């Protein structure tokens, strides 16, 4: 209060996953600017 | 009444007048692998018509000496039809056969033929060798026929060293002649795993071998063909690639 300055999370989390992880039916798709094969190593 | 039937799958039909019943192997009906099941992930290709329906292949002639043949069946279809390209094309292979084994005579004729159907059927070889580096191995065209199929040299055995009388825990028919001029069995799909590849792998295969011997009197008809079809059934393909016959 007599001076201000002096007055002043992480990212994720962990789940509990008991068996290995499913797959689930997916189809064609055509259209744009949706691209899940490029990465940026 | 139960003595008529006619089958349809695909295009293909078949009717018999004379038919025993039906039997149904391992009281269990042909399905698409479930969800459970299931490893590879890719979406499998299902023909339906194109690759369900009935198949005939080349007639055996059978004389009073024959000893019988045999078949393997993710073998002789592999070559011809529809479902022999797709089986070329993918390596991954499900499905169930229907069957159906087809033998006339007249009512002056006598003889009986032993049908089976018996999963993983290795033949064996015929020696005398203990030493497993020099004992003999029954061929490549011995154990894979193909579409021509192949005879016992010893059926009392059924080449597995194996006895035959014991080979009705096997789903299997008899076609009597004075009975029935026809036998049918319906083989749902039966392995250790969901899917299997088709040319290297031989699911079951099928025996007939004539149990009591062809007898008839001079002026009958002497030759008497066996003819067999086969309807691959529920079928399934995975894992696409370029063409491997061999």
């Amino acid at each position: 209060d007599p001076v201000e300055d002096i007055i002043h999370r992480a990212i994720s989390g962990a789940t509990n996953v008991e068996s290995a992880a499913d797959t689930t039916p997916s189809s064609h798709r055509l259209e744009t600017g949706r691209v899940p094969a490029l990465q940026a190593a | 009444s139960d003595r008529v039937a006619q089958l349809t799958v695909g295009n293909s039909s078949i009717t018999t007048q004379e038919a025993a019943n039906i039997v149904l192997a391992y009281g269990e009906w042909p399905e698409y692998c479930p969800d459970t099941d299931a490893t590879a992930v890719d979406k499998p290709t299902r023909p339906d018509v194109s690759v369900n329906r009935f198949y005939t292949l080349d007639s055996k002639m059978w004389q009073e000496n024959s000893t019988g043949w045999y078949w393997k069946f993710p073998d002789v279809l592999n070559k011809t039809g529809v479902f022999g390209q797709n089986a070329q094309f993918h390596y991954l292979y499900r499905s169930g056969f229907c069957l159906h084994v087809q033998c006339n005579a007249s009512k002056f004729h006598q003889g009986a033929l032993l049908v089976a159907v018996i999963p993983e059927f290795v033949i064996a070889g015929r020696g005398s060798n203990t030493k497993p580096n020099e004992a003999p191995h029954p061929g490549f065209t011995t154990t894979f026929p193909g579409t021509t199929g192949a005879t016992f040299h010893d059926p009392y055995v059924l080449d597995s060293g194996v006895p035959l009388s014991q080979a009705l825990i096997y789903p299997h028919q008899w076609v009597n002649l004075r009975t029935n001029n026809c036998a049918t069995v319906i083989v749902p799909y039966i392995n250790a795993v969901p899917f299997d590849s088709a040319i290297n792998h031989s699911n079951f295969g099928l025996v007939v071998v004539p149990v009591s011997p062809l007898k008839y009197s001079s002026g009958a008809t002497t030759a008497i063909p066996i003819t067999i079809t086969i309807a691959p059934l529920n079928s399934e393909f995975g894992g696409l690639r370029q063409a491997v016959s061999q």
